[PDB]
RNA sequence: CGCCACACGGGGUAAGAGCUGAACGCAUCUAAGCUCGAAACCCACUUGGAAAAGAGACACCGCCGAGGUCCCGCGUACAAG
RNA sequence: CGAGUGGCUUGCUACCUCGAUGUCGGUUCCCUCCAUCCUGCCCGUGCAGAAGCGGGCAAGGGUGAGGUUGUUCGCCUAUUAAAGGAGGUCGUGAGCUGGGUUUAGACCGUCGUGAGACAGGUCGGCUGCUAUCUACUGGGUGUGUAGGUGUCUGACAAGA
RNA sequence: CUGUCCCAACGUUGGGCCCGGUGAACUGUACAUUCCAGUGCGGAGUCUGGAGACACCCAGGGGGAAGCAAAGACCCUAUGGA
RNA sequence: ACAGCUGGUUCCAAUCGAAACAUGUCGAAGCAUGACCUCCGCCGAGGUAGUCUGUGAGGUAGAGCGACCGAUUGGUCCUGUCAAACUCCAAACUUACAGACGCUGUUUGACGCGGGGAUUCCGGUGCGCGGGGUAAGCCUGUGUACCAGGAGGGGAACAACCCAGAGAUAGGUUAAGGUCCCCAAGUGUGGAUUAAGUGUAAUCCUCUGAAGGUGGUCUCGAGCCCUAGACAGCCGGGAGGUGAGCUUAGAAGCAGCUACCCUCUAAGAAAAGCGUAACAGCUUACCGGCCGAGGUUUGAGGCGCCCAAAAUGAUCGGGACUCAAAUCCACCACCGAGACCUGUCCGUACCACUCAUACUGGUAAUCGAGUAGAUUGG
C-alpha cells in the first residue's frame, strides 16, 4: 500500500533515516517511525508511508503512522489543548508551577508536596481553578496532562468519598 | 518442625584470608563537589579514653546537655603528598598514564622505595596534558606516605605508601591543584582535608587472631547439654548433607581470623588538635605517650594499637555534618586500673 | 596491544551465531581473525527473553564455578569457543588465535562477512551486545 | 473416582447381565424431554451433539450433562416450551475396581457407561427457528460435562 | 552481659495505573511507540581478586650490581611455613 | 460433572542392594522450591473511616519462646509484623542423642493342653575405625607469565 | 541449688603443632584435579554433554567414595541343624 | 559326613549350534521323559520354508437382532440403545490334502530310520492381538522378530529403535542417518507459514502437556447489504391526536392489566434501554445530511498464544539459530558402514587327478557372527 499526506501550507517537514522533523509557527516535533519494510519519505509536498507488504500487522502501523503525521501537522500550527479542574472538599489543595515541574500542595491534608515533571516544551498555565496544559508534541501534552491526573492518585482509600484532585475537562 | 534461623556469619567479608598489604586500600571514593582536595588522610591507632560532650543533635530531646562518648586516640602527624599520578579511559577500565614526582625527599623514604634521582616532572605533566584535550583522562591520584619517624611510639621508621584520590571541580582545575601541592614538598594536615564534626570512613586491617574455631570465627553454637560431654564441645553438627557429595564453601569452618581488611562506616571525629590533651596516665597501654597531631575519633576503630588506619569523607553519610562539638572533658585517667 | 591478524571481522548489525560459525571454520583453517564491534553485534528475537537466558547463565554456578562473561567482548568470545573443540590443541590453538575487541583499535576497516549483516530497515525485534551487557550489569567502557 | 479410570475402551464388552450381579441403577432420569408427545418431524430445526473422540461415558456424567443442558432449556424456554432433546445413548457396559493387592485381581462392580464412538450423535434436540441460539447453549454448556471435545452440527438449518 | 558502625538515591522491570495509537473512520494501555511502577533485578556500598594463557598497567631503581635470602634484637604476625 | 499438575501421605509393583547403602524422633550446620504466613508494590469489595475479606506480582529478609507426649503429627499458653508449607537417601549416627520400633531378663491382660504367641501394655537392656582418594576451610612451596622496589587496574567472585 | 539452658568467656594441667630418637596397623582390580546435568540393572570421580582445573606440601573438621570393618542376627527358600 | 545351596575348575584352532518350553515328580533353587542342539551307522528319490489354483475345515473382526437370546427408551404401528459367556449374516486370516511354478536332493544322499553325547526346563524386549489391573520400568497369555549368544554404522550416552548380520587386506559406491560450527558434507534452490526461541525432541520410564479458550496471524468457501452511497462515526430530526384506557391520590414510552390504533411526514414505537415520588432529563428504534468503498454474517483449514507451580546450575548433545540453522510443500547436489561392487590372500565344503586327508586345477549369487553344548586337528 500507499498512503499520501499533503502537507498544510503553514508546515515544512524535513526527514533523515528513520527520524521525522516536522516544523511549524507553533513549534518543532522530532518523532522516530520505525517498522519492518515500512518506508517514510518526503516528496517535496506530500510525505509517503508505503511498504510492499499487506498483512494485518503491517497495515496496523501504516494507519498509525498516519494519524501520527497528520498529529505533528496539527500540533505545529493550531497546537494541543488539554483543559483541567482543580477539585477539593475540605483541604485547600495549592497547585502551582515551579521550575520544570507541577507542584500539588496540600493534596487531601498531606504535608509532603507532590510533584511531577513536565515532558518537553509543554507549557501548563495555571487561572485559578482551572488549569491549560498545551504544546506542539501530542505525546508530551497528553502524558503531561495524564501525569497531573495520575499524581492525585488515591489506593489506599475509597475513591468515590475521596473525590479531590485535578481532573481532565477538555480532552482534543 | 525445626524452627528457621539465619546463618552463622556473613558471606559478605569473604573469604576469610589473611590480608595482602597491612595498610589498607579503599575501593571506593567521595563525589565531585565543591571546592579540589585530597579525599583522604592517615594516622597511627593510639588508644581509647572518653570525652563529655555538648549534644549537636537538633532533634534530640537532650539537645545541649552533658553527654559521655567513647572516644579513639589516634595520631595523625603531616603526610607527604611525593607524586601525581593520571588515569585514562581505556576500553578495559581504567590504567595509570604517567607520574609526576619531586626534588624534595623525606630523609628516611628510601626505607621502602627506590626515590627517583633522574625524572621529567614536564613532561610526565605534559602527558596528562594532551590526554585531557584527547578526553580520555579518567581521575586523579596522589601516591602519599606517612611520617612515623614523627610518632615516638610507632617502632616503624619504615614509610607506609599508598595512594589517594583528589576530586572536587572541574578536572582541569583539580590537576592544577594536585600539581600544585606537589611541586612544593607535598606537606598536608588533617586540618586540610577535615574539619572535627564530620562523618568519615576508617578503613583498618583488624587484629590478628590466628587460625581460630566456628564457635568463634563464625559465630555458630556450642554444642549443648549431653552433647557437650561426649567428645565434641566446639565442633558444628554437620559439613553438610548427603547430597551434593561436598561440603560447601559457605558451611562455617575453622581458620584464619583476624587481620583482614575492613571500611568502618560514618564515624564521627570529635575533635582535630595537638599536644598531650588526649593522653592517659602511665601511657597508653602497649603503646605510649601522645604529644603532638591527633585525631579523636567516635567509638571504635579497626586494629591494635600501633596499626596504620586510614581516612575518608564518608562515602555514604546518615547524618547531616554538625561542625566543632564543644568539648567539656577529655579525661587522662590511666587505663590501668 | 598488537595482534598480528590475518582477516578483522566487522560485527557491527551482524548476526552473532552467524559470524562465530564463520570465524570458527576459519581459525581451524589457520586463519588469525579479529572481531571488531562486537559492543553493536546483533542477535535477534525478543530482548526479554534473551536476556533471561543470559542472566540465568550469570546466577548459575557452584564452588567449581560457572564464569559467564558480562562485557560484549567476552561474550562474543565464548559464542566462538562454543563452536571450537577448545580442550584438544588443535581447538585451544584455533581459540588463542581469535581475539574479540570493543570498537575498532585497527588501522583498517573490518569486512562484514556473506550472510551476517541484519537489514535494520526489514527488522525490529532484535538486541545489541552492549544493551545486553549494560543490563547484565557490567560498566559501560565502550 | 476420576474418569480417567474409565474413559477409554480397552476393556472387553462387558454387559450380559446373566453373569454379571449387584449392578448400581443408571443415575439418568429420563432420556425423553420437553414436549414427548410432538413429533420430531414438526419441527424445522433438528441440532445434534456430536462426540470426536471415541470415549467411555459414565452414567453420572451423562446426567451431569443431561440436567445442565435441559436445565437451561427449561429456563430459557419454560417447563413447557415447544423443543424436546433426546439422549440416544444408554449406559451398557459394566464398570469394576479392585477395591489384597493384585491376588485376585478382578474387581466389583462399582458403575456403568455409555461406549460412544466418534462422530456418534450423544444428543439430539429439535427446535423452532427463534429457540436455536438457546439449544447451541444447552450444548455448550453439556460439553463440559463429558470427557470428548464435540460438535454443534445443525442438520435441519437453513435459517442464517 | 559492654561499646562503635551497618543509607539515600539512581536504571531497567513484574502485577498494576496510564499516554499516544492502528488493525476495525469509532472505541481500545499494545499490535509498532511511550510515561510510570515491587522488600524482588542491575548499579551504588563492603570483601576477594595478575594464574584474567589476551597470564595486565605506571613510576622509579638496577643489569656488577638494584633488590633479596640467611644472620642478630624483636612482634602491630604467627600450629610448620 | 468434567480436564489436569505435583510426587509431601497411603497403596500397588517387586526393577536395585541380603559376601549389610545403620532405625524413628530430636539435635546441629548448609543449600533449595513456591502452591506466600509476615514484610514491598498492586486489583476487587457486601471498599465511609478504622479493622477486614478475596485475588495479583513477588522467594530479599523473617517465620521465634514454651506446658503434656519418645513422638512426627497434634492439643494447649503467652508473646509476634507473622510466628507458611515442602525438597536435599522421609538432608544430616566414619557429628551428637538413644526417649520409641525391634535381641537376650521380667510382669499384666488375652490366646493356647503346652512349648509359647500378640501389628496389646509395661520396667531394664551396647553406639566400633589412626582418613588412601575426593570435597571444602584456612596456611605454605614451586613453576609459568620473562631483574627489582613501590603504587595500582579489574576480568570475574561473595554479601542480607 | 546450680553454666542443664539463655550464651558463651577466660583460665589450669596433659595432648595437639615444630625438633632428635624409636616405629606398627587398617586398607589397596585399575585409572583417578573435580563439579553441574543427563544416561545406565532405576543411587556414576571413570559413560554422554557442558562447566571448571598449573604442580607439590602443611593444618582441619569429617560432605562423598551407596567409606572401612563382619559370606544380614530381619524376611523367604533348603524334602538344612539343634 | 551329606547338600538339589554359593564359589572355583589351568593350552591353540576348525564344523554345527541351542533350551529358557510340554508331561510326570513331597515337584516348583532339583530331576526324569519329550521338544530342541550335535555326532555315528543305515536307507535310496524324492522334499515342501513361498506363491497360484482346486477339493475341505472355521465363527474372531465387522455387522445385525419382527433371526434366536438377554439386556435396554418414550408415545398415542411409531420411536431410543446394546452383548466375552447372543447370531438371520460374515470377512481379513489360519489350517488339511492335491496339482502347478519356484527352491531343493539323488559324488554336498535330501525325506526318513536306528544308535551315542548333550545342554536346557529363573528368560527378556519391540510389534500385532490380547486377559487382569487406576496404573506401572505391573502380572499372565499368544504370533513374530530380536537381546540373551549379534559385531559394525546411526541414535549425545544406552541389551533388544533405525541400517546392517561379520574371514584378512585393499580400492570403490551406498544404507540408516546427516550437510552453519563443534563435525565428513549446502549457511543449496523454488514457494509459503510461524515471532512463540513456538521449534531445532521418529520410537521412549526417558521426548508431556489436557478439558476449555483465542479480532495472534495466514489461507479457503457460503449468504446478505453496497456509488439509487452500504459499515462506522459525527450533525440535525426523532413530531401531533394523548399525559392512550383501565388501575390509582398520582402513573403521563417505561409499577400493573388490555390494547398496541391514525395524522403529519423524509422519518418517529400505544416505546427497546437508563433515569424521576410521579414529571423532567439521556440515548434505542426509525429519517435526513456530511463522508466515500467496500461492508456484514457464517463455515473450514494452517502455524502460534492462554490454560502451564518444585526443590545444588537453565537448555534442542552444546554453540547458537528468526525471508531460519524452525515448520510445511517440491526439488538439486553431496557427506556417510565391516552393507554392495572390486584386486590378492586365508579357512571350510564339494568336484577332477591321486594311495594321499601329499600336490595341482576347479566351483561357492545360493560358504565364513555365536553363549551352553556335540564333533575334530594341533
Ligand atoms: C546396631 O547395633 C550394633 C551395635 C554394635 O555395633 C558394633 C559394630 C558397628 C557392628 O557393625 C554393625 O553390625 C550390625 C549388625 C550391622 C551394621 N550394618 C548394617 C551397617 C554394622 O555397621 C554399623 C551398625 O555401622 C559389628 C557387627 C561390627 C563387627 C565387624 O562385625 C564386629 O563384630 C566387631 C568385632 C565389633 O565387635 C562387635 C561385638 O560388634 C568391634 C569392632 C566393636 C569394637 O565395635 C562394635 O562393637 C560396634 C559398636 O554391635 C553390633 C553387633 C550391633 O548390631 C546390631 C544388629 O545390634
Ligand atoms: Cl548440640
Ligand atoms: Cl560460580
Ligand atoms: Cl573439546
Ligand atoms: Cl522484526
Ligand atoms: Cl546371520
Ligand atoms: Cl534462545
Ligand atoms: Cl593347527
Ligand atoms: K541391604
Ligand atoms: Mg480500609
Ligand atoms: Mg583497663
Ligand atoms: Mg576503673
Ligand atoms: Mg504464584
Ligand atoms: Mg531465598
Ligand atoms: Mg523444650
Ligand atoms: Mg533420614
Ligand atoms: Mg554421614
Ligand atoms: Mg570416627
Ligand atoms: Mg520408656
Ligand atoms: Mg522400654
Ligand atoms: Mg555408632
Ligand atoms: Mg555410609
Ligand atoms: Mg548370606
Ligand atoms: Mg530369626
Ligand atoms: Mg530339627
Ligand atoms: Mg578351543
Ligand atoms: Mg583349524
Ligand atoms: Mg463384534
Ligand atoms: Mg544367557
Ligand atoms: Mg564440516
Ligand atoms: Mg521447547
Ligand atoms: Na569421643
Ligand atoms: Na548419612
Ligand atoms: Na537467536
Ligand atoms: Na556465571
Ligand atoms: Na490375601
Ligand atoms: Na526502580
Ligand atoms: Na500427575
Ligand atoms: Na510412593
Ligand atoms: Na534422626
Ligand atoms: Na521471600
Ligand atoms: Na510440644
Ligand atoms: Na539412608
Ligand atoms: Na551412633
Ligand atoms: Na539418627
Ligand atoms: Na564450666
Ligand atoms: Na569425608
Ligand atoms: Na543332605
Ligand atoms: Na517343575
Ligand atoms: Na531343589
Ligand atoms: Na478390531
Ligand atoms: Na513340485
Ligand atoms: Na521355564
Ligand atoms: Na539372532
Ligand atoms: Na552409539
Ligand atoms: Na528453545
Ligand atoms: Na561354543
Ligand atoms: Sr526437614
Ligand atoms: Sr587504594
Ligand atoms: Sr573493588
Ligand atoms: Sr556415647
Ligand atoms: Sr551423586
Ligand atoms: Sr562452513
Ligand atoms: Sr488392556
Ligand atoms: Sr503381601
Ligand atoms: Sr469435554
Ligand atoms: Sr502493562
Ligand atoms: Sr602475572
Ligand atoms: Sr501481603
Ligand atoms: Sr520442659
Ligand atoms: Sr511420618
Ligand atoms: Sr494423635
Ligand atoms: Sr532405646
Ligand atoms: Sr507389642
Ligand atoms: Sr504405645
Ligand atoms: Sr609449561
Ligand atoms: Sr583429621
Ligand atoms: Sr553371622
Ligand atoms: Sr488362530
Ligand atoms: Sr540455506
Ligand atoms: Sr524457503
Ligand atoms: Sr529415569
Ligand atoms: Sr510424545
Ligand atoms: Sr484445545
Ligand atoms: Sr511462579
Ligand atoms: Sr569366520
Ligand atoms: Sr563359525
Amino acid at each position: 500500500p500507499r498512503v499520501e499526506l499533503e502537507i498544510p501550507e503553514d508546515v515544512d517537514a524535513e526527514q533523515d533515516h528513520l527520524d521525522i522533523t516536522v516544523e511549524g509557527d507553533n513549534g518543532s516535533v522530532t518523532r522516530r517511525l520505525w517498522y519492518p519494510d515500512i518506508d517514510v519519505s518526503v516528496d517535496g509536498d506530500t510525505v509517503v508511508i508505503e511498504s510492499d507488504e499487506d498483512n494485518a500487522k503491517t497495515m496496523s502501523t501504516i494507519g498509525t503512522f498516519q494519524s501520527h503525521i497528520e498529529n505533528m501537522f496539527h500540533g505545529v500550527t493550531e497546537g494541543w489543548e488539554y483543559g483541567m479542574e482543580v477539585f477539593y472538599s475540605h483541604f485547600p489543595m495549592q497547585v502551582n508551577v515551579e521550575g520544570d515541574e507541577v507542584v500539588i500542595e496540600n493534596f487531601l491534608g498531606e504535608k509532603a508536596p507532590r510533584r511531577t515533571t513536565i515532558h518537553g516544551d509543554t507549557d501548563v498555565e495555571i487561572d485559578g481553578e482551572e488549569l491549560t496544559v498545551s504544546g506542539p508534541d501530542i505525546e508530551a501534552v497528553g502524558q503531561t496532562a495524564a501525569d497531573i491526573e495520575q499524581l492525585t492518585r488515591i489506593n489506599d482509600k475509597d475513591v468515590r468519598v475521596f473525590q479531590d484532585g485535578v481532573y481532565i475537562t477538555r480532552k482534543p | 518442625p525445626q524452627p528457621s534461623r539465619p546463618r552463622k556469619g556473613s558471606l559478605g567479608f569473604g573469604p576469610r584470608k589473611r590480608s595482602t598489604s597491612e595498610t589498607p586500600r579503599f575501593n571506593s571514593w567521595p563525589s565531585d563537589d565543591g571546592q579540589p582536595g585530597v579525599q583522604g588522610f592517615a594516622g597511627y591507632k593510639a588508644g581509647m579514653t572518653h570525652v563529655v560532650l555538648v549534644n549537636d543533635e537538633p532533634n534530640s530531646p537532650r539537645e545541649g546537655m552533658e553527654e559521655t562518648v567513647p572516644v579513639t586516640v589516634i595520631e595523625t602527624p603531616p603526610m607527604r603528598a611525593v607524586a601525581l599520578r593520571a588515569y585514562e579511559d581505556t576500553p578495559y577500565g581504567q590504567r595509570p598514564l604517567t607520574e609526576v614526582w619531586t626534588d624534595e625527599f623525606h630523609s628516611e623514604l628510601d626505607r621502602t622505595l627506590d626515590v627517583p634521582e633522574d625524572h621529567d616532572p614536564d613532561a610526565a605533566e605534559e602527558q596528562i596534558r594532551d590526554a585531557h584535550e584527547a578526553g580520555d583522562l579518567g581521575d586523579l591520584r596522589l601516591i602519599t606516605h606517612t611520617v612515623p619517624d614523627a610518632v615516638p611510639s610507632v617502632p616503624k621508621k619504615k614509610p607506609d605508601v599508598m595512594e589517594t584520590r583528589v576530586g572536587g571541580g572541574s578536572v582541569s582545575d583539580r590537576l592544577d591543584h594536585a600539581l600544585d601541592i606537589v611541586e612544593d614538598g607535598g606537606e598536608h594536615a588533617m586540618n586540610d582535608i577535615f574539619r572535627a564534626g564530620e562523618y568519615a570512613d576508617v578503613a583498618g586491617v583488624t587484629k590478628g587472631k590466628g587460625t581460630q574455631g566456628p564457635v568463634k570465627r563464625w559465630g555458630v553454637q556450642k554444642r549443648k547439654g549431653k552433647h557437650a560431654r561426649q567428645g565434641w564441645r566446639r565442633r558444628i553438627g554437620n559439613l553438610g548433607p548427603w547430597n551434593p557429595s561436598r561440603v560447601r564453601s559457605t558451611v562455617p569452618q575453622q581458620g584464619q581470623t583476624g587481620y583482614h581488611q575492613r571500611t568502618e562506616l560514618n564515624k564521627r571525629l570529635i575533635d582535630i588538635g595537638e599536644g598531650d590533651e588526649p593522653t592517659v596516665d602511665g601511657g597508653f597501654v602497649n603503646y605510649g605517650e601522645v604529644d603532638g597531631p591527633y585525631t579523636l575519633v567516635k567509638g571504635s576503630v579497626p586494629g591494635p594499637d600501633k596499626r596504620l588506619v586510614r581516612f575518608r569523607p564518608a562515602v555514604r553519610p546518615n547524618d547531616q555534618p554538625r561542625l566543632d562539638p564543644e568539648v567539656r572533658y577529655v579525661s587522662n585517667e590511666s587505663n590501668q586500673g | 596491544a598488537e595482534f598480528d591478524a590475518d582477516v578483522i571481522v566487522d560485527a557491527r548489525d551482524c548476526i552473532m551465531g552467524r559470524v562465530a560459525s564463520q570465524v570458527a571454520e576459519q581459525a581451524l583453517d589457520g586463519e588469525t581473525v579479529a572481531v571488531v564491534n562486537a559492543e553493536r553485534a546483533v542477535i535477534t528475537g525478543r530482548e526479554e527473553q534473551i536476556v533471561e537466558k543470559y542472566e540465568k547463565r550469570v546466577d548459575i554456578g557452584n564452588d567449581n564455578g560457572y564464569f559467564y562473561p558480562k562485557r560484549p567482548d567476552g561474550i562474543f568470545k565464548r559464542t566462538i569457543r562454543g563452536m571450537l573443540p577448545h580442550k584438544k590443541q588443535r581447538g585451544r590453538e584455533a581459540f588463542e588465535s581469535v581475539r574479540v575487541y570493543l570498537g575498532n583499535p585497527y588501522d583498517e576497516d573490518g569486512e562484514v562477512l556473506d550472510g551476517t549483516s541484519l537489514d535494520r530497515l526489514s527488522n525490529i525485534k532484535f538486541v545489541t551486545l552492549g544493551e545486553i551487557s549494560e543490563t547484565l550489569g557490567a560498566n559501560k567502557t565502550w | 473416582k476420576p474418569a480417567s479410570m474409565y474413559r477409554d475402551i480397552d476393556k472387553p464388552a462387558y454387559t450380559r447381565r446373566e453373569y454379571i450381579t449387584g449392578i448400581p441403577g443408571s443415575k439418568i432420569a429420563q432420556h425423553k424431554m420437553g414436549r414427548k408427545q410432538k413429533d420430531a418431524d414438526d419441527y424445522p430445526v433438528q441440532i445434534s451433539l456430536i462426540v470426536e473422540e471415541t470415549v467411555q461415558l459414565r452414567h453420572g456424567s451423562l446426567e451431569a450433562s443431561r440436567l445442565s443442558a435441559n436445565r437451561h432449556l427449561i429456563k430459557e424456554l419454560g417447563e413447557e416450551g415447544d423443543y424436546k432433546m433426546t439422549l440416544r445413548k444408554f449406559p451398557h457396559q459394566v464398570l469394576r475396581e479392585n477395591k489384597d493387592g493384585m491376588r485376585a485381581a478382578f474387581g466389583k462392580i462399582v458403575g456403568t457407561a455409555a461406549r460412544v464412538q466418534a462422530g456418534e450423535q450423544l444428543f439430539t434436540a429439535y427446535c423452532n427457528v427463534e429457540d436455536a441460539e438457546h439449544v447451541k447453549e444447552a450444548f455448550r454448556r453439556a460439553y463440559n460435562k463429558i470427557t470428548p471435545s464435540c460438535r454443534i452440527k445443525v442438520e435441519r438449518g437453513e435459517e442464517l
